[PDB]
């Protein structure tokens, strides 16, 4: 089986930026190397056949170039839609085999998170369970932190995150976080606060509520 | 336009069997070979099958070769892919592609979930809020398997200012949540809820958002 290898995993591009993506063959493929683009929602189209055919219906503004194990798809110039991840595909031998892939993240301005936090519900309490959430919303970049703290200390264990991937009209990225204690738990403390560093602030953002209002 | 749609994607359990089909419009079907691809959760694609077009050649690697049979009606323009003694590592996102090129187009894909642990449906939370000009509502939908499920807010009339959070699984339950962002004076002025949709558990409920 011939192994397909796209070095860069992921890459940050600027809109405008003419980019390129590689694939590196184990074998020489002879040309017979295809390009694919999947978008986050899932739906993939193929982009390139031969090296180098743009497949009907896809923009001119991809390409593709290459020869014996090298080969490239580029972006003549990066627009807002182009956020998915890009793989290549040899069909010189079989099993015909993919590349791992190659995620395009659009470098946009700084953009802090909006912060939310919602204690549990009424109905989960009744029911004996409680789960805190805190949605970390539009920011840029991805690196962030997130704490929670109970009484203030930290607490980490029932702890469950979820990030969005990067959204297609503005470029941001979202973040979900969610402890879940029991109600006995929830109930031996005060104050809960969910705790975020990233670098639009020199402090922490912090959204908190109290049990006892 | 050329469109390929697959279906028969559900949660199976460990050495079972199960079959998936592909509808096929906008092109001459019997004039193409035809191909199955999946996709782990880990979001690695691979070849799983071709059939030539009139069906009598087919072509499988060796992860599946024995356990998968690719077959085709030409008459219908339906591709099918039978599996058996499915195993956890089947576990995927399976694709409809005709040869041409490449895989020259691809359906949406069915979620193949091969696990021993059982269907149950989500408990579905409202989170609820201190003002502002925008403030952000919430849908928690917790404890459910397998995915998918669907929220929409306001059956759907509501959709900007939403974002849905990829489900995490842990000791096999699925969680995941939903956020929506609308105008102060909207809310609670006028009602806000959240729809979720399950349907290995046939499942549809609403969760009014109440202050």
């Amino acid at each position: 089986d011939i192994q397909m290898t796209q070095t860069t995993s992921s890459l940050s591009a600027s809109l405008g930026d003419r980019v390129t993506i590689s694939c590196r063959a184990s074998q020489d493929i002879s040309n017979y190397l295809n390009w694919y683009q999947q978008k986050p929602d899932g739906t993939v189209k193929l982009l390139i056949y031969y090296t180098s055919r743009l497949h009907s219906g896809v923009t001119s503004r991809f390409s593709g170039s290459g020869s014996g194990t090298d080969y490239s798809l580029t972006i003549s110039n990066l627009e807002q839609e182009d956020i998915a991840t890009y793989f290549c595909q040899q069909g010189n031998t079989l099993p015909w085999t993919f590349g791992g892939g190659t995620k395009v993240e659009i470098k946009r301005a700084d953009a802090a998170p909006t912060v939310s936090i919602f204690p549990p519900s009424s109905e989960q309490l009744t029911s004996g369970g409680a789960s805190v959430v805190c949605f970390l919303n539009n920011f840029y970049p991805k690196d962030i932190n997130v704490k929670w703290k109970i009484d203030g200390s930290e607490r980490q264990n029932g702890v469950l995150n979820s990030w969005t991937d990067q959204d297609s009209k503005d470029s941001t990225y979202s973040m979900s976080s969610t402890l879940t204690l029991t109600k006995d738990e929830y109930e031996r403390h005060n104050s809960y606060t969910c705790e975020a560093t990233h670098k639009t602030s020199t402090s922490p953002i912090v959204k908190s509520f109290n049990r006892n209002e | 336009e050329v469109m390929l749609v697959e279906s028969g994607g559900v949660l199976v359990k460990p050495g079972g069997s199960l079959k998936l089909s592909c509808a096929a419009s906008g092109f001459t079907f019997s004039r193409y070979a035809m191909s199955w691809v999946r996709q782990t959760p880990e979001k690695r694609l691979e070849w799983v099958a071709t059939i030539s077009s009139g069906g009598s050649y087919s072509y499988y690697p060796d992860s599946v070769k024995g356990r998968f049979t690719i077959s085709r009606d030409n008459v219908k323009n339906t591709l099918y892919l039978q599996m058996s003694s499915l195993r956890s590592e089947d576990t995927a996102m399976y694709y409809c592609a005709r040869d041409s090129g490449g895989f020259a187009y691809w359906g949406q894909g069915t979620l193949v979930t091969v696990s021993a642990a059982k269907t149950t449906p989500p408990s579905v939370y409202p989170l609820a809020p201190t003002t502002g000009s925008s403030v952000t509502l919430g849908c928690l939908v917790k404890g459910y398997f397998p995915e998918p499920v669907t929220v929409t807010w306001n059956s759907g009339s509501l959709s900007s200012g939403v974002h849905t959070f990829p489900a995490v699984l842990q000791s096999d339950l699925y969680t995941l949540s939903s956020s929506v962002t609308v105008p102060s004076s909207t809310w609670p002025s006028q009602s806000v809820t959240c729809n979720v949709a399950h349907p290995a558990s046939s499942t549809k409920v609403d969760k009014k958002i109440e202050p």
